[PDB]
């Protein structure tokens, strides 16, 4: 087993110089053992990526999946330590930079059948990884306008070079 | 050129900020206790004249920031971005409060100030436009009114449907820009210099200085544009969702200069309106608005 | 019947990461001023409802003890009284339930 | 094995205005009746312990211990201070970087009061200007100023195990006089949570 | 026009019969939204039978069958029926409650008998006329 | 939260204003 996510939270940066912007806080939190499928948990992780701390919490409160409740508990623990230990001034000033789920060690049993058959029973466990960056979520992407698309095509045409000639 | 006036006007606004910042030495901690109905009794230690109610909203949750337009400091309406002055009791005001009368005035005044900004930049630099004052009219009137005196060259020019739409486009651009409303308390002497050219503004500045024992006057700045305010204004221009310049009425006794009162209607994002409702309200907002 | 060949992870990833299969966000979430907790626009607050619902059980417990027997539902109207509140003439001819607690602020 | 005992045998009472203040030294001459018998007990094991010369030795340990904090020289600081003192100094400095410097002492250090199987505690009076700046894990500054001298007067208690042959003077505790000014506040702003109540309960 | 509940049509009547009896005894019952709506119609119609009069033989037969506990029959004719004599309808109030956290997430609703002595439910309140939007509409009303 | 919310014409219409709105709609149609 590897627990490098926690070690990322133990990283200590060198003292910042006067001519350096105030470093945004990054917090790495995870729950190593959950009796839940990583694949099912991943769906929850994918949706919440890039959202604010408050927005994610609100969606989780009204979510029907068991994993969502676990995620909210994990999120609350990370926020508490962030203010307590990572010197976060504002509770609301947090957003979900990264969210993903991983496989965990399982348990193996034999699945009996009423007709003399047997199967391989597995008790699934998974890990959940989230990295939180202090500050509001980044602005969403704006689709390219027709003007932007045309300019690139013209630029590509100009960038064309003569091939296989002196 | 108009840019020159804005440049010097902006500087004096900036210099006043530096003087106030220089006036406060170090950071002084003031104990502010939350008297709001929700999360009552929370006490924040804050830096005097450095932090603002928005910071406290950030401390608690994002919901507070989104729904908080004003703050009740010791029972007094305070702008969300106004620096705190002393230990006090703070409560957050929302659009859906039982008594939005204080909120209504701030929205009413802010809309008038925004309209004044559009007028000055809407016309070409060749013409001369002087803003006289923003008359205070009830919300029941159906439109917010701004008075402006035009140059003789514009005596025969009346806005058309397209021209009125142009004003809304300028107003819509300002709303899209989402410029926070800066707030400064400035003495009459400095304020008179900032607005010396506009005689009408000068008298308005004098009235405010006359009422209060000191010469301090309430000045609000939207980007480069600056104006005097009767009271607190909206924190940001993004609050408005619907904006319309309903109509303009020319005052008959306007020989020395053509004084026009502009009628407009605006609605915050928190309070959206149906299509038919807005049309009737806009139609009801095209009628001459008297001050009662 | 088994697939003629194993399905590639890349093909599998596209199917599960399709927007149709992803979890959708909800925009109808609202706040409860009374409890300060979240709610849906068409769903009442539950934190305050817990007070009322659990308060009802306390009232019901008092009623059950007072009746003292099954199939003893009165044929007359019933009223609930809290400490500090005295029966009135209008309360005559009505079952009276007495609560040790003071008249709740929300209850009127 | 314990080489130190928590607390002070008898707490010396500092007089207000001592910072303004020969003079105080004579007050010790008057008060050696209370302390000389204690001084003799330290002298019996050592015979070279003098209240006049101890502050110089005591001062070096105090300054040296503070220097170890910047380098996190825990082993070096362990020897300088007693077991009781060490955890307080460094426990709250975990995952933090501090730049500490010593400006010239405002006034000379002087022994103030001493007391004493046998553990001897010597109170030393120190007023010195120092610079303190602590940064976050990310390097963000959280407390103190990089190059601003802060004048602080405190009374520092050193202790030694007289019975032990290897016993030596190690910093044990500091006595803070009430008249001393409060320490500088933290740069960041804190929030005090409100009272916690059950769903049935109402705000009070 | 009828929901399928229970193990059969008779079970639905028995299930509806049990639900109706429970509501009368307590006057406020919480159940699944679908079931609550199904029983709302029966409750209103029963009150009409109560208003008809105790001496009505059909009402007595209907009351006896639907209400298993016979102590409720006097209550219907002497408590429920007298109370709603003035009202012409809308005897029952049904409201939505947050879904059950029982791993099935069934839709939950509360159905209550109006005029009851139970503590008032936290009903929704419409926006006050003091709001900016309402004030503007009031101005339009005054002008007209 | 700076996010979209669901609204309907009757969400913020008061009972007194709601009755007026119904009358106004009938007047406009006529
Ligand atoms: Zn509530």
């Amino acid at each position: 087993i590897s627990r490098k996510w926690e070690k990322k939270n133990k990283i200590v940066y060198p003292p910042q110089l006067p001519g350096e912007p105030r470093r945004p806080a990054e917090i790495y939190h995870c729950r190593r053992q959950i009796k839940y499928s990583k694949d099912k948990m991943w769906y929850l992780a994918k949706m919440i990526r890039g959202m604010s701390i408050d927005q994610a919490l609100a969606q989780l409160e009204f979510n029907d999946k068991k994993g969502a409740q676990i995620i909210k508990e994990v999120l609350l623990e990370a926020q508490d330590m962030a203010v307590r230990d990572h010197n976060v001034e504002f509770r609301s000033n947090l957003h979900i930079a990264e969210s993903t789920s991983g496989r965990g060690q399982c348990l193996k049993r034999i699945r009996y059948h009423g007709r003399g058959r047997f199967g391989i029973m597995e008790k699934v466990y998974c890990h959940y990884f989230v990295k939180l960056v202090e500050g509001p979520p980044p602005p969403p992407e704006v689709p390219k306008t027709a003007v932007d698309h045309a300019k690139d095509y013209i630029q590509q045409l100009r960038s064309r070079t003569i091939i296989h000639t002196l | 050129s108009p840019t020159e006036l804005t440049e010097m006007r902006n500087d004096l606004f900036n210099r006043e900020k530096s003087r106030q910042l220089s006036l406060t030495p170090r950071t002084e901690k003031i104990e502010v206790k939350h008297v709001g109905k929700t999360d009552p009794g929370t006490v924040f230690v804050m830096n005097k004249n450095i932090s603002t109610p928005y910071s406290c909203a950030m401390h608690l949750s994002e919901w507070y920031c989104s729904k908080s337009i004003l703050a009740l400091v010791d029972g007094q309406p305070w702008d969300m971005y106004k620096p705190l002055t002393k230990s006090c009791e703070i409560k957050f005001l929302t659009f859906k409060d039982p008594d939005p009368k204080e909120v209504n005035k701030a929205y009413w005044r802010s809309c008038a100030m925004m309209l004044g900004c559009v007028i000055e930049r809407a016309f070409k630099d060749d013409y001369v436009v002087s803003l006289v004052r923003a008359p205070e009219v009830p919300v029941i009137a159906g439109a917010f009114c701004y008075d402006v005196t035009l140059d003789k060259r514009l005596d025969e020019w009346m806005p058309t449907k397209e021209n009125l739409r142009s004003f809304t486009k300028d107003a819509h651009a300002l709303i899209y820009r989402d410029l926070p409303f800066e707030t400064l308390d400035v003495d009459a002497r400095v304020a008179l210099e900032i607005f010396q050219h506009n005689k009408y503004k000068v008298d308005f500045i004098e009235e405010k200085a006359s009422q209060n024992p000191e010469r301090i006057v309430k000045l609000h700045r939207i980007g480069d544009f600056i104006d005097v305010s009767e009271g607190p204004l909206i924190p940001r221009t993004s609050v408005c969702f619907q904006y319309e310049v309903s109509a303009v009425h020319n005052l008959n006794p306007s020989q020395p200069n053509l004084i026009r009162r502009f009628q407009g209607l605006s609605l915050p994002t928190h309070l959206r309106a149906q299509f038919t409702i807005w049309d009737k309200l806009v139609e009801r907002s095209r009628k001459m608005v008297t001050e009662d | 019947a088994a697939p003629k060949n194993r399905r590639t992870i890349e093909v599998n990833r596209c199917r599960r990461r399709n927007p149709q299969k992803l979890i959708k966000i909800k925009n109808n979430i609202d706040i409860c001023p009374e409890c300060g907790h979240l709610k849906q626009k068409h769903v009442l607050c539950g934190y305050c409802y817990e007070k009322v619902r659990q308060e009802t059980t306390k009232i019901r417990q008092q009623i059950g003890a007072q009746e003292g027997g099954p199939f003893r539902a009165p044929s007359v109207e019933t009223m609930v009284l809290y400490t500090g509140e005295k029966p009135s003439e209008k309360d005559q001819g009505k079952r009276i339930v007495e609560r040790n607690i003071k008249r709740p602020s929300w209850f009127t | 094995h314990l080489a130190c005992t928590a607390g002070i045998f008898d707490p010396y009472v500092p007089p207000e205005g001592d910072a303004r203040m020969l003079t105080q030294r004579t007050e010790r001459l008057r008060k050696n009746a209370a302390s000389q018998l204690a001084i003799r007990k330290i002298r019996e094991f050592d015979a070279n312990f003098k209240t006049k010369d101890f502050p110089e030795k005591a001062k070096d340990i105090f300054i040296e211990a503070h220097l170890c904090l910047n380098n996190s020289d825990h082993d070096r600081l362990h020897t300088l201070v007693t077991e009781h003192c060490f955890p307080d100094m460094v426990w709250d400095l975990k995952y933090k970087t501090v730049r500490w410097g010593f400006v010239e002492s405002l006034e000379p250090a002087q022994v103030v009061h001493v007391r004493c199987n046998m553990y001897g505690q010597v109170t030393v009076r120190l007023h010195t200007r120092q610079t303190l700046a602590i940064y976050d894990r990310f390097g963000r500054l959280m407390y103190g100023q990089e190059d601003v001298p802060k004048d602080v007067l405190e009374y520092v208690v050193f202790e030694r195990h007289l019975m032990n042959p290897y016993g030596s003077w190690r910093m044990h505790a500091k006595i803070v006089p009430a008249w001393a000014p409060p320490k500088q506040p933290i740069l960041k702003t804190l929030m005090i949570p409100g009272p916690q109540l059950k769903p049935w309960e109402e705000y009070e | 026009v009828y929901r399928r509940l229970g193990l059969g049509p008779e079970s639905r009547i028995h299930l509806l019969r049990n639900l109706l009896t429970g509501l009368v005894r307590h006057e406020r019952i919480e159940a699944t939204w679908a079931r609550a709506d199904e029983m709302r119609g029966y409750a209103e119609k029963l009150i009409d039978y109560g208003k008809l009069g105790d001496t009505n033989e059909r009402a007595m037969r209907m009351a006896d069958f639907w209400l298993t506990e016979k102590d409720l029959i006097p209550k219907l004719f002497k408590v429920l029926a007298p109370r709603f004599q003035g009202q012409n309808g809308n005897y029952t109030r049904m409201l939505q409650i947050p879904n059950r956290k029982e791993q099935d997430r069934a839709k939950m609703a509360v159905i209550e008998y109006k005029g009851n002595y139970l503590p008032p439910l936290p009903l929704p309140h419409r926006d006050s006329n003091l709001t900016l939007l309402n004030q503007l509409l009031l101005g339009l009303q005054q002008d007209l | 939260l700076h996010s979209k919310s669901s609204t309907w014409w009757d969400e913020h219409l008061s009972e007194e204003n709601l009755s007026f709105v119904k009358q106004l709609v009938s007047d406009e149609n006529k």
